[PDB]
């Protein structure tokens, strides 16, 4: 399963000042770029042009180009009719893509943050306020929905280009991925402020794809006091994910960290203390 | 208003003497106006890249600062974080150990 995933960042900070980034991912990999200094959508991979010929990546890439000018109005229209209170700072994050599951099938979505928090969904043929929103926000949302012409738009974008363009960019892009980059390990320790404690860490750096196996180990048995930390990204999309473990001291004599990673076949990466 | 949290690590295995590429992951934080730089002795590094402003699922900012270093037993590296939600900036220090 691949989540493609269109996320943009919007601040309407003075009368005069806003901007708007995005960038698309697919899965873990980014596949597209605009920056509010560009007037054009970048590809970032070989591949970002998926399936679609020039002719329709043109009509797409248009469509962002009108859009991007029509909401910053829009936004600062609505909130400033609207708003029961000032109409600066506007902090709004949008996601919209599909989620890719085997075998042909999709479920899209279009998700909308406003001042840091989930306030709004598109569904069928119109947006709603989600739980939690603030109140006064069901009257922009109205308004809104009173353009047919947008929401027919929105309803394309849901129902067939998001699911056909990202079908077309998992298989432009099923090489890259399905590549494998090896893990690398390497062991440090840590005092504890108290005495005889330390914590050993095992760090794991360049791997790909993301699913990994990170454990301690003392021969057969499994240390179940591993702690594995979050997955930290590699500036070449590689990832990073370190697991530790609070022994005794003399204790680490004969641990080690065994990594299972899928481009390594059966080899697991066996690193004694 | 979102404190932002801040992960300082390496690319490859530290070794002092061979070049290498150090990372600062900050995440967490919002609104997503934010200044990261990395310092080398407390002197900010001049060839730093950024990723583009991304956010997870649960809307939450991350960014990725990196920049090529060369470890040392002398060297000091840093993080430094700057944003509205904090009185003071952040600073935290790289660790080969940590
Ligand atoms: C108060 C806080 C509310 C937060 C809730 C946010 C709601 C979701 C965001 C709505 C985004 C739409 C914004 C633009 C839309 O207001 C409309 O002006 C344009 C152009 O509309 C005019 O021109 C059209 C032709 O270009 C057409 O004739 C319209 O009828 C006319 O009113 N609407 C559009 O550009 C439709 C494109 C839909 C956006 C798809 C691109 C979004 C991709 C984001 C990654
Ligand atoms: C896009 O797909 C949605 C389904 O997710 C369609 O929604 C239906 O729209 C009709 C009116 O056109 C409503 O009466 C139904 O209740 C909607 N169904 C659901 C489940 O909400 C929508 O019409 C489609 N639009 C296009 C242009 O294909
Ligand atoms: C964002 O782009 C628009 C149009 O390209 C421009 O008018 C605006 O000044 C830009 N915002 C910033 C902060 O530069």
């Amino acid at each position: 399963n691949y989540t493609f995933r269109c996320l943009q960042t919007s601040s309407f900070a003075n009368i005069s000042w806003s901007r708007t980034d995005s960038l698309i991912l697919l899965g873990d990999l980014q596949t597209h770029r605009w920056s509010n200094d560009s007037a054009i959508i970048s590809f970032t991979k070989p591949w970002s042009q998926g399936k679609l010929s020039n002719q329709q990546w043109e009509k797409l890439q248009h469509m962002f180009q009108v859009y991007r000018v029509s909401f910053t109005r829009d936004i600062q229209e609505l909130v400033k009719m609207m708003s029961p209170k000032e109409d600066y700072p506007i902090e709004i994050q949008l996601s919209t893509g599909c989620e890719m599951y085997p075998g042909n099938a999709s479920e899209s979505f279009f998700h909308v943050a406003f001042q840091g928090k989930y306030a709004v969904r598109f569904r069928g043929t119109s947006w709603q306020r989600v739980l939690g929103a603030p109140s006064w926000l069901d009257l922009p949302i109205k308004v809104l929905n009173a353009d047919q012409g947008t929401s027919a738009t929105v309803q394309t974008l849901l129902n067939d280009t998001w699911p056909q363009f990202a079908r077309g960019l998992l298989e432009a892009g099923k090489s890259d991925l399905e590549k494998q980059e090896k893990p690398v390990a390497w062991l440090s320790s840590v005092p504890s402020s108290a005495h005889g404690h330390l914590q050993l860490v095992c760090h794991v750096s360049g791997f790909y794809p993301k699913p990994v196996w990170v454990m301690w180990m003392r021969g057969d048995q499994e240390q179940q006091g591993t702690h594995r930390g979050d997955f930290l990204p590699n500036a070449d999309e590689t990832w990073y994910l370190q697991a530790t473990l609070d022994v005794e001291a003399g204790e680490e004599a004969g641990l080690a960290c065994r990594v299972k990673h899928s481009s390594l076949g059966g080899q697991d990466i066996i690193l004694y203390w | 208003q979102k404190t932002p949290q801040i992960q300082v690590y390496s690319r490859h295995p530290p070794e002092n003497g061979k070049p290498n590429i150090l990372n600062c992951y900050v995440t967490q934080f919002h609104p997503p106006h934010i200044e990261i730089q990395m310092l080398k002795n407390g002197k900010k590094i001049p060839k730093v890249e950024m990723s583009d402003m991304s956010f997870s699922k649960d809307w939450s900012f991350y960014i990725l600062a990196h920049t090529e270093f060369t470890p040392t037993e002398t060297d000091t590296y840093a993080c430094r974080v700057k944003h509205a939600s904090m009185a003071e900036p952040k600073t935290v220090y790289w660790d080969r150990d940590m």
